[PDB]
């Protein structure tokens, strides 16, 4: 079944969250009495999409595709903090610490490298 | 000797010489076509075609 650093280094894995089944289509019950936590939180970056600045003004500017240039260090990961039950009914997940962060560099058709720190600190 | 105005007449009974100069020359305008299209694309702004083409 499981595999170890051995199977996984070098070959872009490490950069990618878990995915579950097809067949992962159930419900996990919430009892409000509860305290629970988000022990892991994993996010895996498909597609980086910059806003393009136009002249015009006069009409909205787009999100346009790029092209990542950092590699496979994008993903955010080992992320935890509380899920908190709200008198309503809602949860609330207030993260406390993790990987949260990476600088990501994409650059867009003709060259221009628009660096960020990708991230959901707080 | 030839004046300087005539000094190509050298290669009109030459054919060999003739082909070497016309291959020259299709050198010359070949490489003068790489040369502007890499100046052109050193300078162009290809981000508005609108109120930026490249005929401005
Ligand atoms: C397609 C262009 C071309 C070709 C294929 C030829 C080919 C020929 N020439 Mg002609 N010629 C040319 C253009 C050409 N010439 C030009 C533009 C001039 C005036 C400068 C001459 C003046 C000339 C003379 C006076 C003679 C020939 C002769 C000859 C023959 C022997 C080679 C030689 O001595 O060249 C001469 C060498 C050159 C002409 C060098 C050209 C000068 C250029 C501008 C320098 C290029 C350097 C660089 C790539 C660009 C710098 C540009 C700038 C930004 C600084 C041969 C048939 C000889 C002969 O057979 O006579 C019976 C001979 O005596 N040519
Ligand atoms: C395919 C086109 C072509 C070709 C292959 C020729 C070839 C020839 N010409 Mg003709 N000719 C042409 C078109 C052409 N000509 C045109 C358009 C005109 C009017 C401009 C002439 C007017 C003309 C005259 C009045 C004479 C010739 C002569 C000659 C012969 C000797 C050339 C020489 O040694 O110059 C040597 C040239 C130099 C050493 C320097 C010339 C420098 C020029 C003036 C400025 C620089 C030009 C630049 C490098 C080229 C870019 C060209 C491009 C923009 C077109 C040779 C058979 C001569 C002759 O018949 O000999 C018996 C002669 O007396 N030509
Ligand atoms: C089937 C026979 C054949 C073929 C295919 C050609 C084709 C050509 N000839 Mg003509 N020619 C022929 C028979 C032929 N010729 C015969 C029997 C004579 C009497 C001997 C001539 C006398 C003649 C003269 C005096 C001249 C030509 C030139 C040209 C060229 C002008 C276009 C050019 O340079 O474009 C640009 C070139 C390309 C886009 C490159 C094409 C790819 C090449 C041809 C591949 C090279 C490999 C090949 C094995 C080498 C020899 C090719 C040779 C058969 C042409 C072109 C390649 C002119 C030329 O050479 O100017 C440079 C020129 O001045 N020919
Ligand atoms: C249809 C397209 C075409 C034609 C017919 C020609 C024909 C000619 N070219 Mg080529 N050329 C072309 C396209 C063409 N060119 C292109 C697209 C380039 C890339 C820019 C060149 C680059 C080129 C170079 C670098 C050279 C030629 C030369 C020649 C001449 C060689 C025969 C000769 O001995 O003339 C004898 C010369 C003449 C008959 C006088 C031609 C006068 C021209 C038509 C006008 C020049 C006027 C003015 C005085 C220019 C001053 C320039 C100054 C401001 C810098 C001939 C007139 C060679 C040449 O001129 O050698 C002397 C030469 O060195 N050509
Ligand atoms: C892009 C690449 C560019 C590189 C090309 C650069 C090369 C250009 C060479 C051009 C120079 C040619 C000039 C040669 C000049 C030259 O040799 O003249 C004398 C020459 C006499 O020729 P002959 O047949 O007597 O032969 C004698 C030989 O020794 C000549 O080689 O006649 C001509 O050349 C005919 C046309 C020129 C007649 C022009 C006379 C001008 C009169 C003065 C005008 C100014 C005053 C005006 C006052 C209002
Ligand atoms: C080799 C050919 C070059 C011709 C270029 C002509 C361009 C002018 C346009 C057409 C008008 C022609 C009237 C000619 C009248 C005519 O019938 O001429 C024909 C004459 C040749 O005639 P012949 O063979 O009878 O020789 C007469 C000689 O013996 C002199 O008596 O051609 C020339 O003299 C060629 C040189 C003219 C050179 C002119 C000056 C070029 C200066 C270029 C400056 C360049 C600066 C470059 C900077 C980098
Ligand atoms: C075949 C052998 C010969 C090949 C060599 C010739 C190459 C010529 C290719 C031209 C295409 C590249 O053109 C070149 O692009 C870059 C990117 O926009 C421009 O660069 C400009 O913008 C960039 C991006 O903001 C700045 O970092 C740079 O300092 C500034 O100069 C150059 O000013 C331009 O001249
Ligand atoms: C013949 C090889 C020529 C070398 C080509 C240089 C790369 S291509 C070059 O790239 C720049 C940066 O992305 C662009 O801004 C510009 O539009 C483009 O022409």
């Amino acid at each position: 079944q499981t595999l170890t650093y051995d199977d996984i280094v070098g070959t872009g894995l490490a950069n990618k969250c878990p995915t579950l089944d097809d067949t992962a289509r159930g419900a996990y019950p919430i009892d409000s009495s509860q305290t629970y936590r988000i022990a892991r939180l994993c996010l895996q970056p498909t597609t980086f999409l910059v806003k393009e600045e136009p002249k015009n003004k006069r009409q909205e500017a787009e999100f346009v595709p790029t092209k990542l240039v950092t590699r496979e260090t994008t993903s955010l990961d080992q992320i935890q903090g509380e899920l908190k039950v709200n008198s309503d009914g809602s949860l609330t997940f207030v993260e406390e610490d993790g990987i949260d962060f990476q600088p990501v560099t994409v650059q867009m058709a003709g060259g221009e490298r628009i660096p960020l720190l990708f991230t959901v600190k707080n | 000797g030839l004046p300087w105005y005539r000094v190509h007449t050298v290669l009109i009974n030459d054919p060999g010489r003739l082909i070497a100069a016309h291959l020259m020359h299709t050198a010359l305008v070949a490489g003068w076509a790489g040369s502007m299209a890499l100046y052109e694309l050193a300078t162009f702004d290809p981000s508005d075609p609108v109120l930026n083409p490249m005929w401005r």
